[PDB]
C-alpha cells in the first residue's frame, strides 16, 4: 500500500509499477537452469512536487536547484531476491537466492 | 483537499498521490488504502506534518470497511484486529486433486498445494510445485512430472528440471575427461547425467600425465587429482574469513582453509568429512 | 580491462566504474579502494560473474600500500591493505575535558568528538564543555547560546531567534496570548522549555470546554490540575505501560492519550510502569 | 568505497555525489531550532551500460526496453538521517532522528 501498481489498462501519470516478464533464454543467459521466466516488473512514471517520495531529502535538493541536480526520477524503492538453479563459473549447479530480481515498489528519489 | 497511497500505523496519512481534490474525488476506486486529507494547505506547512509529525493529520481513510475494496485476484477482504479492512490472501483451493504435500520450487516442502498457494500469494509471487511429496535428497525414487528431469544441486537437494535439449549448432574439458564443443553442450550433459560434472579447462581435453601438459589461462592453476589422473584449472583468487578432513587424510581449519592449501600445492583436494582425520 | 570501485571481502572485484581501460589509466587516481581486472568480455559473462559468481574474478586493487593514496581532508591512509583513519588535528585544543556533542551524547574530550565527526557523523560538534546535562541548571551557554530541553528533559544550547514579523492568534498552555507562532516560539526558547499550543485564538478565560470552540478537527481537554483548556488532534491511532495523571493504569502511553480524547480530560503520564 | 564522491572541480562524467548545503532559515522551515544549516550533498550524471548499478533488475529492464521504460538515472542508494531539535505541531521542542536528510552513497538504479 506504499505504491501504485499499474498494467496496460492504466492511465496513470504518476511513478507506478507494471508489469513485466524476463525470459532468460531470450535474454542469452544460458547458464540459468530455473526458471526460465520470471516476473520482474519496471517502474515508470512521473515525478511532480513531492508526490510518491518517501525522502525528505528528494524535494530540498530540487528547491535548492544546484548545478547538475536533475528532477527526482521514478525509480525502485523496495526489490524482492529470487530463487534461482543455475550453472557458476566452474559448471557446478548451484541453488541460490539472487538479490534484487524483482520490482516491488516504485517511488520517485 | 489531498490524496494519499496510505493511513499510517500511527493513523496519519502518508504518500502523497494529488492535491487539490475532494474526497469523493480521491476515493472514487476500488483501493484499499487510499486516504484523504480536507485541508488544503501550502507547500512549508505539509512538508512540516508529513517529515516531523508523523504525516498530514485528520487522515480520513476512503474504505472503512470491506465494502468496495476491489483486493483482485486471488485476495479477499476481511477485517483485522485493530478494525480496519485488508487483503488477505485467499487462493481457490478448490480443483486440487493431490491432498500430499509438494516441493515448491525454492526447494521447501509445503504442508499441501493449498499452503503452497498460500505463500506464493503471501510472499514468493514465483512460487510453484515443482514435483509432489516431500522434497529429497538425491534423485534416487525422484519421478518428475513430464519429461523434467532430476538434477541435485551442491547440498545434495533434489529438483526437477527442463534441461536445454537443442543446443545450437568453445571447446571446453569437463572434469569426466571428455571434450564438449560448447558450455551448452557441456550443461545438457550435465543436466542428463543428474549432477555437476564441472569445467576442468577452457580448450580440448590433454592426455596431459601431470599439470605440466597444461597450460591454464585466465588467471587459473593447475590442481592435480591424483584419484583420477587429470588436472584442472581453478582460480585460486577468493580469500578465506569448523574443521575438515580432506581427501588427503589431513585436517584443515576449514574448507576455505583446504582450497588455499590446494592452490598453494597444486594439488587437488576436497572434502572427505567433517571433523579432524586424526 | 575493467575498472571497478572496490575489491570485496570474497576478494573479487565489484560495482564497474569502466570497460576497456588499462591497469594504469583506471589506477591513475588517488581512489584508495579503486581496482582493475584485465580479461575483456562480452556483456553476459560480465554479468554472469558479477551477479552470480560473488563478483569478477582476479581482482587486483590499484593500491595495495599507501604511496600515492589520497585519503582526503581530515584523513591519513595506515596499513591494516591500506587504509584511510580519521587523523584531524587536536595539536590546538586547549580544552580538555568531556565535551557535549550537538548530537546530545558526551564525548571523552574534543579529540574523540572530531574522530566521531569524521568517521561517522559528519554534522558532529560541540553545543557545550563538560558533559551532557539533564535540566538546564548550571548549564553556560557558550556564545550568544541558551539552554533548553528537549522532551526527556536533556539540556541544548542554541541560538533563539529573537526577531518575528509583527490574525494568527495563539492562546499557549500558559494562559498567555501570543500574537504568532513566531512569537510564542521565542517565549519558549527565552523560557528554557515547552510552553506548548493550547488552542488557535486568543485565549479565553474558560469555565468549562463548553466555553472553547476548536478549529480544524480537534476536541478540547480540559486539564483539571489548573483549570485551563486545550484543543488536540485526537487523531492517532496506537498500534511499556504508563501510570496517567487520572492515577490509573493503561497499556501504553497512547492509550492513555486515546482515553483523554474520548473522556474530554487532559491526561499526562506521572511515572512509566503500572500504578 | 561503494560510490564516487565529486566536487565542482570534478571532470567526472558519471553518477556521483556532490556537495550541497542546505539552510533551513533560507527555505522557511521556521519550526527548526538546530540545526540552521546541514550537508544534504546531491547526485549528478551519467548511467550508461551497467556502470554503478547494484541490481540486476536494472540492466534487465533496459534490454528488454517496454514501453515507459526511462534509462536509468542516478540516485541515492544510501541515505542517513540528522539529529534534529525543532518545534512539532503542539509547539513543544522535541529532539528527533529525522531520516534520509543526507545522500551518503549515489549510484545507478
Amino acid at each position: 500500500d506504499f505504491g501504485l501498481d499499474c498494467d496496460e489498462h492504466s492511465t496513470e501519470s504518476r511513478c507506478c509499477r507494471y508489469p513485466l516478464t524476463v525470459d532468460f533464454e531470450a535474454f542469452g543467459w544460458d547458464w540459468i537452469i530455473a526458471p526460465k521466466r520470471y516476473k520482474a516488473n519496471y517502474c515508470s512514471g512521473e515525478c511532480e512536487f513531492v508526490f510518491l517520495q518517501k525522502y525528505p531529502h528528494t524535494h530540498l535538493v530540487h528547491q535548492a536547484n544546484p548545478r547538475g541536480s536533475a528532477g527526482p526520477c521514478c525509480t525502485p524503492t523496495k526489490m524482492s531476491p529470487i530463487n534461482m538453479l543455475y550453472f557458476n563459473g566452474k559448471e557446478q549447479i548451484i541453488y541460490g537466492k539472487i538479490p534484487a530480481m524483482v520490482v516491488d515498489r516504485c517511488g520517485c528519489s | 483537499g489531498n490524496c494519499w497511497l496510505r493511513q499510517a500505523k500511527n493513523g496519519r496519512c502518508q504518500v502523497l498521490y494529488k492535491t487539490e481534490l475532494s474526497k469523493e474525488e480521491c476515493c472514487s476506486t476500488g483501493r484499499l488504502s487510499t486516504s484523504w486529507t480536507e485541508e488544503d494547505v501550502n507547500d512549508n506547512t505539509l512538508f512540516k506534518w508529513m517529515i516531523f509529525n508523523g504525516g498530514a493529520p485528520n487522515c480520513i481513510p476512503c474504505k472503512e470497511t470491506c465494502e468496495n475494496v476491489d483486493c483482485g485476484p486471488g485476495k479477499k477482504c476481511r477485517m483485522n484486529k485493530k478494525n480496519k479492512p485488508r487483503c488477505v490472501c485467499a487462493p481457490d483451493c478448490s480443483n486440487i486433486t493431490w491432498k500430499g504435500p509438494v516441493c515448491g520450487l525454492d526447494g521447501k516442502t509445503y504442508r499441501n498445494e493449498c499452503a503452497l498457494l498460500k505463500a506464493r500469494c503471501k510472499e514468493q509471487p514465483e512460487l510453484e510445485v515443482q514435483y509432489q511429496g516431500r522434497c529429497k535428497k538425491t534423485c534416487r525414487d525422484v519421478f518428475c512430472p513430464g519429461s523434467s528431469t532430476c538434477v541435485v544441486d551442491q547440498t545434495n537437494n533434489a529438483y526437477c528440471v527442463t534441461c536445454n535439449r537443442i543446443c545450437p549448432e568453445q571447446y571446453l574439458c569437463g572434469n569426466d575427461g571428455v571434450t564438449y564443443s560448447s558450455a551448452c553442450h557441456l550443461r545438457k550433459a550435465t543436466c542428463l547425467l543428474g549432477r555437476s560434472i564441472g569445467l576442468a579447462y577452457e580448450g580440448k581435453c590433454i592426455k596431459a600425465k601431470s599439470c605440466e601438459d597444461i597450460q591454464c589461462t585466465g588467471g587459473k592453476k593447475c590442481l592435480w587429482d591424483f584419484k583420477v589422473g587429470r588436472g584442472r584449472c581453478s582460480l585460486c583468487d577468493e580469500l578465506c574469513p569448523e574443521p575438515v578432513c580432506a581427501s588427503d587424510n589431513a585436517t584443515y581449519a576449514s574448507e576455505c582453509a583446504m582450497k588455499e592449501a590446494a592452490c598453494s600445492s597444486g594439488v587437488l583436494l576436497e572434502v572427505k568429512h567433517s571433523g579432524s582425520c586424526n
